[PDB]
This record gives C-alpha cells, structure tokens and sequence, in this order.
C-alpha cells in the first residue's frame, strides 16, 4: 500500500564519446506497491521505445550524440498516483581533431599587436587552452597572454624574438584528451616598426556576468599596444576585490573561487599606456540555484480532517513555488487552498488521495519533493 | 553572404570580383570626372541641414571608415533624384600622411585629401535604408570634398573631436551637436551627378551620385586625426591592429555612362 518512491532518480550523465561502451543508462528505478510503470520524456516529447527500458532504467544502445543527446525526465505511476523526475541531461563529451593541417606563414611587423586565433574544433565540454612555441610553452606575462575562454594568443606588441612556430594545445577538461593543431609560421614583415598608440582591450568580460554562489568566476581583459598596456582590476565601487582572488601572471584573468554574494557588483579593467587609456566594465550578479530548506513529508489522515503541507527553498533569486498532484498543475479551488509554498485543505475527502509534488524555481533552476498523502 | 575584404592586400581591391561578383560590374564607383564631358533638373533641396544635431547621433570605426549614423531628419529632392531621400550614414575616405590623397572620385583628375560621402534611401518607398539595400533598391549618395586650409575648420570641430574617441576598430561614441549643412560645401551650385555603385563590396549598381564640384576646408591638424585611427586585418588565423589608411577604392571605367553638370 503506497505510491511511488524514487530509489534511482535520474542523474546527469556524461558520456564519451569515444568510450568503449556502445550503451549509456539513464536511471529511473521507483519502488512503490503496486509496482509503478514508468514512462521517458527528453526534450519534452515521450521515448516510444533500439531504446530498451530495464527496471524503469532506461538503456541505449549505439549512443549518438545527435539522436540522443538532450533533457530527459522519467515519470511513474502506480494505483496510489503520480510523480515526476527532475530533468537529467545526457551529454557527450568530445573534441574533434583540427581539420586543416596546414598554416599558411604569416608576417607581423615589429611593434605590431596581434592575436594568434586558436580556432578550436567541434567538441562538447568545457575546453582548457595553452600555446607551444618553437617547441617549448609559450611563455605568458605582460606582453604575451592566452585566453582560457577563446583560446586565443594575444601578444601586445610584437618582438623579434617572437619569430617562430606556434601550436594552439586544447584540453577536454571532461575527457582529459588533449588535440594539437597545426603550427603556425610567424616570420617579420620588414618593413617598419609600428609606431606608438592607445591601448585596444582585445578580450573582455560581457557587460553582464551571472556568477553562480559557490563557485569560481572568471574575467578576463587583455589588451593590444605599443608601449604594452599595463592592466588594473577594480571594483566601480572602490572596495577591494577579495583576498581570495587570483591574477594570472600576465594580469589577463581575475579569478574569484567560492562565489559569494559580497563579491558581486560592477567591476572594472583598465588598460594604460603612455598613449591612452580604455576601460571595460560588467556587473557581476549573484544567484544561487535552489535549495530544499523543508521537504513535504508522507501524510495520514482521516476523513473530514485538515491538512497544511509546506515546503520551503533558499535560492537567488527567491524561489517561487508550483504544486503538482498525480503530475497535474494543483491550483487553488473549492476546498483547496494553494498559495505559494503552501496547500490547505480544509475538509479532506477520498478524492484528495494521491501523490503530491511541491516545485520550487527560479530562472536558474526548478526543483521538487514528493509525498504521499493517504486518506482512512 | 558577407566576405572578408579590405583595402590592401590579398583581399585587397583588385581581388573584391573574387568573392564579390558585382565588384566585376560596369556601371562601377567611383570614377574621375571630366568636366568638359559631362552633359547640362529641379534645383537640389536641403531639408532638415541646418537642424543642430540631437545627442543620440554616434561614430563608429567600422574597420573600414569612421562612420556616423545620424539620428535626425535630413531629406534630399531635386537634381534628378526619383522623390525624397533621407539621410542615413556618413563614412569618410583619406590618405596616410601630409594630407596625401585621400578621395575615392576625382574632379579632372584631381583628388583631395578627404572624401565625405552621405548615404540615403527613399523613406516613402522603403521602411528602411537596410532594406532598400537588401532588395537593391535605388540609393542616394552625395561625395564632398575636403581641402587643405592653413587653419582648422571649426565646422568640423566635434567630428575631429569624435575621431580622437574612436581610435580602434569597434570603438563608438556619441558626438557634440554639429551642423550636417556645415560639412558641405559653401556653394551646393555645382555639382556633377550619375548611375554607379557602393565603392566597398558588394558593390552593387544602384547609387545615384551626387558628387559637389566645391570642396571644404580642412587643416593638416585636423587631418591628423583621420592618420591616427587604426583598424585590424586577418590572415590565417592571426589578427592584427593596422594603421587605417588611404582607405578608398580605385577608380573604376565610365563605359556607356555620362555624368551630368548642373
Ligand atoms: C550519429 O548520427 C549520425 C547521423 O544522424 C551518423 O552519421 C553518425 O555516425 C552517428 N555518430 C555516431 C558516433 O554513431
Ligand atoms: C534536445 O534539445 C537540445 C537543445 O536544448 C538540443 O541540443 C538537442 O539536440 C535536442 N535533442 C534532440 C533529441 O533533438
Ligand atoms: C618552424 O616550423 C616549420 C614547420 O612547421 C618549419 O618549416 C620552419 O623551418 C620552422 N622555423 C624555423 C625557421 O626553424
Ligand atoms: C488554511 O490553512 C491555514 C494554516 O496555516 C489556516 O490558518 C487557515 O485558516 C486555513 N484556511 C481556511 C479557509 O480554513
């Protein structure tokens, strides 16, 4: 006697793509009595079953990233009612070799600003970046920086001795595999040397960064001129930036690790140099996923009873709160008293029976409980 | 749908007709203009050109040209042009130094250190200047003259001064109020007009010129602020910051075309 239970609710997976596993599973294993029948969304229509389904899980044989990769959620029922998964996303982590194996030479005059494009190839996951040049690290510092966000070589002013081969190494930060690609040739144009001028802040951060509570943000500002541009991190506001913060050596990334809401606000980079000066600008702005604070619990109550039942998230913004019975939208109506996180029954009858789902949401995320309610 | 081209270089000039067919045209942009061979039309009306300016006006460096896109009202009739146009843009071509040559048409062969040009479509006929180049539609363009003068231009005062705020590709900024009527030449008297084209790709063979046989001054102080602005040019996977100079294109054959002389 009771309605369903996730024991395996379903759990993001990441799948490689060159794995050795010609299956993914993705996990929906319930336990009620009766024995609950589950059913599979992803994107938001049903997986009518090379699809196989075992113990509610469901199995994949021959992944493919096209066919198979999205949201899925897994819904089960049983005589007692209804309840929906939380979305899971099964993703296949990847990164393809360069295609092109060839560069052709290029030629930069002295004192020239520039940028050397990586031009990372198809992959999915997050990509980490570095540069060889004539065959040993490219090394970074005021005058010479490589974007972890574009991967990308930003070299201020070039010198004579930058003259040499560069190869862009990328990184599956999922994976782990590395990809090199083909070494671009970089000789001097002889003809002058560039003359002197303004700062150009090359790479920046966006006008607006959301940054997520807990974990480590990164900006990123870097600058073309002739003399090298000096970089300055600040705060709009003149507090200082956190302790905590790391500066890459070349002074092109600021790194707050632990996001918290006392590190938001608008930041600024300067880039100087005897000619001119530039300025990028964004505001960072704190949220924070939900959180369950109060679940629903299971309730038993007779007839002609009442029940309350409230659940309560933290999150950022605030969460606002759904109710779902037997997976169905539960909206206020006679009897039934539904106002934001909480649900008022007054008089309870044997229809009120059922399996009941508090949701709690913000533009970051939607989460859920479930509890049974039993009528004697 | 919108290739990499530039006024130099392997993308440069001669190469346009590689990826941008119509630059291979024959009613092409912009041309030298002999006057002894152009043919004798309303009278040309401003309307609107001596209206101050509003703060939402801005200048932008393109990569190209510095561009201004005008916020305000300013309307063309006259001198053979089908109805009205409305003003859309102003983009400015110029040389490398010491105010060399720097105009994209030519009066008997001369050219000038700085050409202006201003662009429109018909408002009536069309919602919008993208459209009407979109479906290659007729457009409007008028070409200015600049000349060197031993003193500053004060009419050209808050465009110079924008200059100094756009010094690379991308920058924008607002611009103090101006006189759009200022930034032509004193006498609009005479002037030459004929069927071309945009003088940057596509090139397409819907511009109907107008180009002022009086040029504007302009100082070499002035002038130096056109040198200083830089742009960024690609090659194989590198980008660079260049100088942006003598940024207009070759002049281009009359073929079955007169100009007309007001
Ligand atoms: C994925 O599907 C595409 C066509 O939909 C197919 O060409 C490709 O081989 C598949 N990829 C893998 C790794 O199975
Ligand atoms: C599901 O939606 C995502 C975009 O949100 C898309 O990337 C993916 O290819 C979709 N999967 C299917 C099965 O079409
Ligand atoms: C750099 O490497 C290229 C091949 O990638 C080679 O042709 C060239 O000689 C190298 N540069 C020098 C001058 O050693
Ligand atoms: C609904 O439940 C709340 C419990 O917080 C109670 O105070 C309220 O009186 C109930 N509403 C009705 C209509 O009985």
């Amino acid at each position: 006697g009771s309605g369903p239970v996730f024991v395996q609710e379903p759990s993001h997976v990441m799948f490689p793509l060159d794995s050795e596993e010609k299956k993914v599973k993705l996990s929906c294993e319930v336990k009620g009595n009766p024995k609950p029948h589950i059913r599979w969304k992803l994107n938001g229509t049903d997986v009518d079953i090379r699809y196989s389904v075992v113990d509610g899980s469901l199995l994949i044989n021959n992944p493919n990233k096209t066919q198979d990769a999205g949201t899925y959620q897994c819904i089960a029922t049983n005589s007692f009612g209804t309840i929906v998964s939380r979305e899971a996303k099964l993703q296949f982590a990847y990164l393809e070799n360069f295609k092109t194996r060839t560069r052709s030479t290029v030629s930069v005059r002295r004192g020239q600003g520039m940028v050397l494009l990586c031009g990372p190839p198809p992959h999915s996951g997050e990509l980490s970046y570095a540069w060889i040049f004539n065959e040993y690290p490219s090394y970074q510092d005021n005058r010479r920086f490589v974007s972890q966000e574009t991967g990308n070589l930003y070299i201020a002013k070039v010198e004579k001795s930058d003259v040499g081969n560069y190869t862009c190494v990328v990184t599956n930060t999922v994976t782990n595999h590395k990809v090199l690609g083909p070494p671009t040739p970089l000789i001097l144009r002889n003809d002058g040397v560039m003359g002197e001028y303004e700062p150009k802040i090359e790479v920046q951060f966006p006008e607006t960064v959301p940054a997520e509570k807990g974990t480590t943000v990164k900006l990123e500002c870097f600058a073309l001129g002739n003399p090298v541009p000096t970089i300055l991190w600040r705060r709009a506001d003149g507090k200082p930036i956190a302790r905590k913060a790391r500066r890459h050596k070349s002074n092109g990334i600021l790194e707050i690790p632990n996001f918290q809401q006392e590190d938001a606000g608008s930041y600024e980079c300067v880039a100087e140099n005897s000619r001119g000066k530039n300025v990028a600008k964004g505001q960072l702005t704190f949220y924070a996923q939900p959180n369950w604070v109060q679940i629903i619990n299971d309730i038993h109550v007779a007839m002609e009873e009442s029940v309350f039942w409230e659940c309560k998230a933290n999150g950022r913004p605030k969460p606002t709160y759904r109710w779902l019975k037997n997976g169905d939208p539960l909206l206020t109506r006679d009897r039934i008293q539904i106002e934001q996180g909480t649900l008022n029954i007054t008089i309870v009858n044997l229809s009120d029976a059922g399996m009941y789902q508090c949701v709690a949401e913000n533009k970051h995320g939607v989460i859920f409980s479930s509890a049974e309610l039993s009528v004697i | 749908g919108d290739p990499y081209w530039a006024y130099s270089g392997a993308y440069g000039p001669e190469h346009w007709v590689t990826s941008s067919v119509s630059c291979g045209g024959s009613h092409q942009s912009p041309i030298d203009i002999l006057d002894h061979h152009a043919r004798v039309y309303q009278e040309l009306q401003l309307d609107g050109f001596d209206n101050e300016s509003s703060n939402k006006t801005w200048m932008k460096n393109t990569g190209k040209t510095v561009a201004i896109l005008l916020k305000d009202d300013y309307f063309v009739s006259g001198a053979g042009l089908p109805g009205r146009f409305k003003a859309e843009k102003v983009e400015f071509h110029w040389g490398h130094s010491n105010g060399s040559a720097g105009s994209e048409h030519s009066v008997n062969g001369r050219r000038f250190p700085v050409e202006m040009q201003i662009f429109f479509y018909n408002p009536d006929d069309f919602d919008s200047f993208q459209t009407a180049i979109s479906e290659n539609r007729i457009i409007g363009a008028m070409a200015i003259f600049f000349q060197v003068s031993p003193r500053d231009n004060s009419a050209l005062d808050p465009i110079i001064h924008g200059l100094k705020g756009v010094v690379h590709h991308e920058k924008e900024t607002f611009l103090d109020p101006f006189i759009l009527r200022d930034l032509l030449p004193a006498s609009l008297g005479s002037y030459y007009r004929y069927t071309g084209s945009l003088t940057t790709p596509p090139c397409s063979e819907i511009v109907e010129w107008i180009v002022f046989r009086r040029p504007v001054p302009i100082s070499y102080h002035q002038l130096e602020a056109f040198y200083s602005i830089f742009t960024t040019e690609q090659q194989d996977h590198v980008k660079s910051v260049e100088y942006l100079r003598n940024n207009f294109r070759p002049q281009q054959a009359l073929n079955d075309r007169v100009v007309s002389k007001s």
